[PDB]
């Protein structure tokens, strides 16, 4: 046939599709908060703080995404978000944005090319 | 090795730097 057997996409897409979706959701929320921050004062970081923000229901999304990049020190970063938003959020977001583009690069390789190959003419061989 | 490298976890270098920055903010 080709090499030996037809190796169709396994779980690779699943990992990327989910992690990118999770990424984008966290990208949105952090950029939203960071924009609302616009560098706040100490008393303002006390006033406007992630009390119910990034939590409630969709916390697992950002929590998991953050634990994936900061596995060992996830608590420290989570605490930072729940404490000093105008400090942690800008930094963590910048880490997340560079990682976003890197994940996007991976998505380009797996998901994007998969899109191309699947929608185009695969032929009858 | 590939066209895209699946790196999910950040290195202790990056992680620790973040922590250093968070607890300092010297800017």
């Amino acid at each position: 046939s080709n090499a030996e057997h037809i190796y169709r996409c396994e779980d690779e897409r699943f990992e990327l599709d989910v992690v990118l979706e999770t990424n984008l959701a966290t990208i949105r929320v952090l950029e939203a908060i960071q924009k609302k921050l616009s560098r706040l004062s100490a008393e303002e970081q006390a006033k406007f703080r992630l009390d119910n923000t990034l939590g409630g229901t969709s916390e697992v999304i950002h929590r998991k995404a953050l634990q994936r990049i900061y596995a060992d020190k996830a608590a420290d970063i989570i605490d930072g978000l729940r404490k000093n938003p105008s400090i942690a959020v800008p930094i963590v977001l910048k880490r997340l944005k560079m990682k976003e583009e890197e994940w996007r690069e991976a998505q380009r390789g797996f998901n994007k090319v998969w899109r191309e190959q699947n929608e185009k003419y695969y032929l009858k061989s | 090795s590939n066209a895209a490298q699946l790196n999910y976890l950040l290195t202790d270098e990056q992680i620790m730097e973040d922590l250093r920055t968070l607890n300092k903010l010297k800017s």
